[PDB]
């Protein structure tokens, strides 16, 4: 009954979600609450979309203009260890962790005690892309977000592997 | 659908190959146009900058009190990195007061830019012709639309 | 999670948190102002 | 239903009739503690910060005769001693007992049906006397906001010098 | 001085203790190379040790023939930092705890289940009470001359004897 794997039964929990495909062979959906799993895949995707592009811009060649002197002569493989010696990575960790302590409050209010917030919606639409859209357009955008989120998880995973194997130009 | 708007001039008419105001939202056109008009003239002042600068026309005198003169300054992207560190701050400051002063004019998306008589000079909206403004604002947009491709030339025809 | 909060309010959990915060209070003060036999400092 | 400030956690209850209300309480302190005490705290933390933001800046350039000019405000107590410092804080105490007619704890304060937060009775000049309610609400929004700016300020002024060793 | 003691900055035996404590750490330092972690640790230990002797020398403490600091608790005001001033400090914190803890028991007493709130703390209520003991010498004094500090003799159960 599964659309991805037609020799499997349908996993009986994936119904109602934006990306469906019937793809859950190991059946984590019967174990974990299905709002919580969609949280992760949205958050895992959104980091990897920024991590892919962010990891490349610095290797195609693009750096910040003021240049503290600590960001000199560093590729992205080396740019983790020299920076934590500077204080950049100790900071971004702080302001991420500020947002995560708020998000911890939100995810417990959603899973248990009924916030009604969507798995990955933080109300962040300054430019109004979805306002006025019907359900056929909101479900399409959300769908587009995960796909590119799904593509970028596998894309980034290779390229950090590819770069440490063959240390060189951005194409590896 | 989205025709008879500002600056859709015919050598083409309806410049939308890939559905960008329609699949944007209800309104991104109101963002996009505000967004476009600002990009057009920063390119214009870049084009009118980079050309008049290249002819060697300089301001007579020094730029600071330590004796750096304007005529000691070549061009390209090599001139922003030459004007001193404090000299760049006062550039950016009463620019950064004015993306604050113009974005917040009690309406954001209804009126466009927040016209150049915000500071030191004062604007009249009452003298307001219906027919005259359609051509003149569509010259102005389309001057910048070519100027963006023109400044994209001289920024990229330096590196190669 | 009002039941985990009542679990965090039970006496042995509050005692270890209070002591952990209070031992580390004394350790930190002895790290910056060590060897204070008396007020002489 | 949801918070105005941060619109992905639930709106905090029992913060409605207060001046700087934008629904910002993600850790839920107003659920657990009395709201009149929390407001009175926030105003007092703000007023001490606003006086310390003037102080930290004006102390570099003005110094009263008899004292020693100190390059960094932070090093001033060392340049004034301890006797002068204790006189300040012990008189602050006496000014605080008289302030709230002797009700100085979190159990004795706000035991009268009068005694609203931040109303000291202090108004020698007559600023905001006999005016309407909207104007009064507007001027109370200014004292909170400038006090909140000054708290995060007086951190930075004090902190800047901690690392470095020279004035502002 | 008092008891035939000498101040520590002028004690010949206190100075010998300082030298021998440093010599012991220097002879341990010589077996390591200069940039390594054991050499930096022992160098920091000799700084901590040297600052410990300097601190006492100017401290104003009294030494004996043994070369060790002694403390004077007669009540002299000149040796206050030794017992009085840390004594007043402890009394402030110990009387703060006893007062605050007692406020808690008296508060949850008038209730269906007082015993329930001793194994499972009403933290919002407890947190409030903990910081009200900053002015305990005034609060313990108001209840003494009220009648709410000590109970009457006909309210305490007593052993058959008396
Ligand atoms: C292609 C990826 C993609 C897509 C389709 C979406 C789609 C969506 N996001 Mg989302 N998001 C993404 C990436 C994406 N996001 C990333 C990477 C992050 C992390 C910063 C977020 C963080 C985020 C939050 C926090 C929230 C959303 C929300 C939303 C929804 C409403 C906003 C919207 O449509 O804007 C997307 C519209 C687009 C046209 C995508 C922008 C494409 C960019 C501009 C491409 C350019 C790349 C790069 C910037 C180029 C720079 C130049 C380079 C050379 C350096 C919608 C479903 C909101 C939501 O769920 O409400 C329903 C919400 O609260 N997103
Ligand atoms: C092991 C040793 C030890 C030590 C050293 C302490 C020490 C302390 N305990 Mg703990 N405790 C201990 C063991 C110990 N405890 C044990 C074994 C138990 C049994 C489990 C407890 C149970 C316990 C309880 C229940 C409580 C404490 C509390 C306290 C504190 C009371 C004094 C205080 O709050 O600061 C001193 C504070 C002041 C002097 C402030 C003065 C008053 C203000 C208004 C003046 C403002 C001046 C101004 C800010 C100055 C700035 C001016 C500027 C110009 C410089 C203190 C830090 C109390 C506490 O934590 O407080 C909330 C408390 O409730 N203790
Ligand atoms: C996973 C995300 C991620 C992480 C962890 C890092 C981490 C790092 N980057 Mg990097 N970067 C990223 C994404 C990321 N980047 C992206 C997406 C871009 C393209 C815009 C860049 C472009 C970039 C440059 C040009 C440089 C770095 C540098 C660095 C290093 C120092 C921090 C710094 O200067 O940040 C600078 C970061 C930026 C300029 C971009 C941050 C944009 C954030 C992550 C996304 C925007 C968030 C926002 C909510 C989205 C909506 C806003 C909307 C208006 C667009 C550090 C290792 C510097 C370095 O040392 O290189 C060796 C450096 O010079 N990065
Ligand atoms: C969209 C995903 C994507 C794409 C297009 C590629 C593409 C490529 N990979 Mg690759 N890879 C990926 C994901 C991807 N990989 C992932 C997820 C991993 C980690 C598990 C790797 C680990 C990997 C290794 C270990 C190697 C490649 C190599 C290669 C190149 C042959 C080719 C360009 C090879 C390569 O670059 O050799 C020079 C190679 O040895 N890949
Ligand atoms: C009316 C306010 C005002 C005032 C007091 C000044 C004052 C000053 N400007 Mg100036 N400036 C102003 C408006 C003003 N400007 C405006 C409106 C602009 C356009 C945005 C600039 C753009 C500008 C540049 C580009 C430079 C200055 C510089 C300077 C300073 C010389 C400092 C020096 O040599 O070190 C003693 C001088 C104090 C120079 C500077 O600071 O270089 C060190 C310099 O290079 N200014
Ligand atoms: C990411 C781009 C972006 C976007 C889409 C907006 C969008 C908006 N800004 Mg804005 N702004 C931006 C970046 C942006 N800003 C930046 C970078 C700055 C400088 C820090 C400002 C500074 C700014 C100010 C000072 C003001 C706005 C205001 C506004 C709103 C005008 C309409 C209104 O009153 O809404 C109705 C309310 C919803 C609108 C929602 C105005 C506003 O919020 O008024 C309430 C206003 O006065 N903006
Ligand atoms: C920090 C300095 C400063 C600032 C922000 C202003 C601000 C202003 N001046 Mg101004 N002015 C100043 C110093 C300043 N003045 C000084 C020092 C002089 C000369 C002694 C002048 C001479 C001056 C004149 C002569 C005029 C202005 C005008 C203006 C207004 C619009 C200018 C754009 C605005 C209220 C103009 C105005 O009223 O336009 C509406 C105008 O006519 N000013
Ligand atoms: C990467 C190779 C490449 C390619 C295929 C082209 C392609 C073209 N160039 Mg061009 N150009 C390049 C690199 C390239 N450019 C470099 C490195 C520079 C810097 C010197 C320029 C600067 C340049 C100018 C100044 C002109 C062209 C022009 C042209 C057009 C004839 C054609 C579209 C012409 C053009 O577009 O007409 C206005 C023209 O006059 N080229
Ligand atoms: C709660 C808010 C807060 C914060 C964020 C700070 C932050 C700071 N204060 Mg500060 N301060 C505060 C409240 C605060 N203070 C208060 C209320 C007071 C009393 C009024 C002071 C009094 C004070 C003084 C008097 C001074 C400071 C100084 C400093 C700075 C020193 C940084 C530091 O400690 O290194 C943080 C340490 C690290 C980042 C090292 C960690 C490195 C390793 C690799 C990380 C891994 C180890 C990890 C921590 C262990 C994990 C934990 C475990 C549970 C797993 C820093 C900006 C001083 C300063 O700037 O001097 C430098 C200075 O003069 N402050
Ligand atoms: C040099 C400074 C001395 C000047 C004293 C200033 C007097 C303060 C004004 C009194 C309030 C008058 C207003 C209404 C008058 C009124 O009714 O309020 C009296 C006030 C308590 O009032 P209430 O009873 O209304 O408060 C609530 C009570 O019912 C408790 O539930 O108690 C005091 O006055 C304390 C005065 C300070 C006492 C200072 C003595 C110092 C003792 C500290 C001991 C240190 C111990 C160290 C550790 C060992």
């Amino acid at each position: 009954k599964s659309q991805a794997l037609p020799f499997l039964p349908y996993p009986e929990n994936l119904s109602g979600y934006v990306g469906d495909a019937g793809f859950d062979p190991f059946r984590f959906s019967d174990f974990a609450p299905m709002d919580f799993l969609r949280e992760a895949e949205i958050k895992h995707g959104r980091i990897c979309m920024l991590a892919w592009l962010g990891f490349v811009a610095v290797d195609l060649g693009a750096r910040i203009y003021p240049l503290p002197e600590a960001y000199e002569g560093l590729t992205s493989v080396t740019a983790h260890d020299a920076l934590v010696q500077q204080g950049a990575m100790s900071q971004i960790f702080l302001w991420c962790s500020v947002f995560e302590a708020i998000s911890t409050v939100s995810v417990i209010q959603m899973l248990y005690e009924e916030s009604g917030r969507e798995p990955g919606n933080f109300g962040f639409d300054p430019l109004g892309f979805l306002k006025g859209k019907s359900e056929a357009e909101v479900n399409e955008m959300k769908l587009k977000e995960i796909k590119n989120g799904r593509l970028a998880m596998l894309a980034f995973s290779g390229v950090v592997t590819q770069a440490v194997l063959t240390q060189g130009p951005f194409p590896y | 659908a989205f025709e008879d708007e500002l600056g859709a001039q015919p050598p083409l008419g309806f410049f939308d190959p890939l559905g960008l105001v329609a699949d944007g939202d209800q309104e991104k056109f109101d963002r996009l146009r505000y967004v476009e008009i600002k990009h057009g003239r920063i390119s214009m002042l870049a084009v009118v900058g980079y050309l008049v600068q290249e002819a060697g026309v300089r301001l007579p005198g020094t730029i600071d009190y330590s004796g750096k003169t304007f005529a000691e300054i070549p061009n390209g992207f090599a001139a922003f990195k030459e004007i001193p560190a404090g000299g760049l701050v006062q550039l950016l400051f009463f620019i950064g007061v004015l993306e604050s002063s113009v974005m917040r004019d009690l309406t954001g998306e209804a009126e466009f830019v927040g016209d150049f008589r915000n500071g030191a000079i004062d604007f009249g909206w009452d003298t307001f012709d219906e027919e005259t403004q359609f051509k003149k604002r569509a010259i102005e947009l389309n001057q910048g639309r070519a100027a963006q491709m023109g400044i994209l030339a001289l920024m990229v025809h330096e590196q190669l | 999670m009002r039941d985990l909060k009542t679990y965090l309010s039970v006496a042995p959990v509050a005692s270890t948190l209070w002591f952990a915060a209070l031992a580390g209070l004394l350790i930190e003060i002895n790290r910056l102002f060590p060897d204070a036999l008396t007020f002489p400092f | 239903e949801m918070s105005k400030a941060v619109p992905f956690v639930k709106a905090p209850a029992n913060t409605a009739g207060y001046v700087g209300d934008v629904g910002f309480d993600p850790l839920g302190f107003s659920d657990y503690f009395d709201m009149k005490w929390l407001r009175e705290s926030e105003i007092k933390h703000g007023r001490a910060s606003m006086l310390a933001c003037l102080g930290f800046v004006v102390q570099q350039y003005i110094t009263i005769p008899g004292y020693t000019h100190v390059d960094d405000s932070n090093l001033a107590p060392q340049a004034v001693g301890v006797s002068a410092m204790l006189q300040i804080v012990l008189w602050m105490g006496v000014l605080e007992f008289w302030t709230n007619k002797g009700n100085v704890t979190m159990e004795t304060m706000f035991s009268s049906p009068d005694r609203v937060p931040g109303n000291l009775g202090f108004d020698p000049m007559g600023l905001s006397v006999g005016k309407s309610q909207a104007e009064k609400d507007e001027m109370a929004l200014k004292e909170i906001k400038n006090g909140r700016l000054a708290m995060l300020a007086i951190g930075g002024m004090i902190h800047h010098n901690w690392v470095t060793g020279e004035p502002l | 001085d008092i008891s035939g003691l000498t101040p520590c900055k002028e004690s010949k035996q206190f100075a010998k203790r300082e030298k021998q404590a440093l010599k012991k750490l220097q002879a341990s330092l010589k077996l390591y190379a200069d940039d390594s972690a054991p050499a930096l640790a022992i160098k920091a230990t000799m700084e901590k040790t040297k600052k410990r002797f300097d601190n006492y020398g100017k401290y104003g403490l009294l030494c004996g023939s043994d070369g060790l600091p002694h403390l004077i608790v007669s009540g002299d005001q000149r040796h206050w930092g030794e017992f009085i001033t840390p004594g007043i400090l402890f009394l402030y914190i110990a009387g703060w705890i006893g007062w605050v803890g007692r406020s808690y028991l008296i508060a949850i007493r008038d209730e269906k289940k007082p015993t329930q709130k001793e194994i499972i703390i009403d933290v919002p209520l407890a947190s409030r009470l903990l910081f009200r003991g900053f002015s305990w010498p005034v609060a313990a004094y108001r209840e003494l001359l009220n009648g709410e500090l000590v109970d009457a003799a006909a309210a305490a159960a007593a052993a058959a004897a008396a």
